[PDB]
């Protein structure tokens, strides 16, 4: 209990570490994931970018022909859960959910999320 | 994973296919180690140099963290006795060595090994 208990701050402060040796300290890491793992101090904004960025492209390639006009587009994106004037009028017994998707129109828009 | 490039056929649902499977496509990649070098990660100075010098391994070969240090990163047990992954620094593998030595033992021969390894015990403590 004396050797082990919190022991996962040093790899963030060595300033405080017997002589600011890393090689005293407890810090976690993949086996694989460390072969990827290389360009030091790289903003997140980068890396994650990169990996998002480097999937955009092959999937353009393959699937789209490298032409960008040939992807989809919509107003907005997001918000789908993984499942020209007219008059509604409401009863006791009207769908929730249907409803709502009719004053919510099919094209995605301000009013699609308005309602 | 660490690239969009190694992620990628997971994406694809082609990973499957080395074992004579339907392609099997996933939604989404978490990355937890690949990030820990980041510009904004806390990770001080020194140990993100540290966590970057560790070559990898391939999944080929990740069971070894077990028994050998394996692209730079050992398995050690936590207090609970439960794995945990950790780079194969000096304290680490004297961690791993009381694993095997000292917390190893019945509760019964604990305090007599201490004090058979005092000044071992002691000493590497001071040193790593
Ligand atoms: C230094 C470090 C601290 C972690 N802390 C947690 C945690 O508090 N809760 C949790 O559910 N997973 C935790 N994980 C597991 C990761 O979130 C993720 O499941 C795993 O790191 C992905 O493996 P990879 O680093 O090889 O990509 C941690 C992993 C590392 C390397």
């Amino acid at each position: 209990i004396f050797f082990k208990k919190d022991s996962l701050w040093q790899s963030e402060h060595l300033e405080a570490v017997v002589d600011q040796d890393v090689q005293r300290t407890c810090i976690l890491h993949g086996p694989v994931a460390a072969q990827f793992t290389k360009v030091i101090d790289e903003p997140i904004k980068s890396i994650m970018d990169g990996i998002h960025d480097g999937h955009i492209k092959k999937l353009l390639h393959q699937y789209y022909g490298d032409d960008e006009s040939k992807i989809p587009a919509v107003e907005y994106f997001g918000g789908e859960s993984p499942v020209d004037s007219a008059v509604f009028k409401a009863t006791s017994s009207t769908d929730e959910e249907s409803w709502f998707k009719a004053l919510a129109g099919s094209e995605i828009n301000w009013r699609h999320a308005s309602f | 994973f660490g690239s969009a490039d190694d992620t990628y056929p997971y994406l694809t649902g082609e990973w499957s296919t080395k074992f004579d499977y339907p392609p099997m496509p996933f939604d989404g990649f978490l990355f937890g180690s690949r990030v820990m070098i980041a510009k904004e990660v806390k990770t001080s100075p020194d140990a993100k140099k540290c966590i970057a010098a560790c070559t990898g391994v391939p999944d080929d070969k990740w069971e070894q963290t077990y028994k050998k240090p394996t692209g730079g990163i050992v398995t050690v047990r936590s207090e609970m006795g439960e794995p945990i992954h950790k780079i194969a620094t000096r304290g680490v593998m004297l961690w791993k060595e009381f694993d095997e030595t000292i917390f190893n033992l019945p509760k019964n021969k604990l305090v007599p090994t201490l004090e058979a390894k005092r000044d071992y015990i002691i000493s590497r403590l001071n040193a790593d």
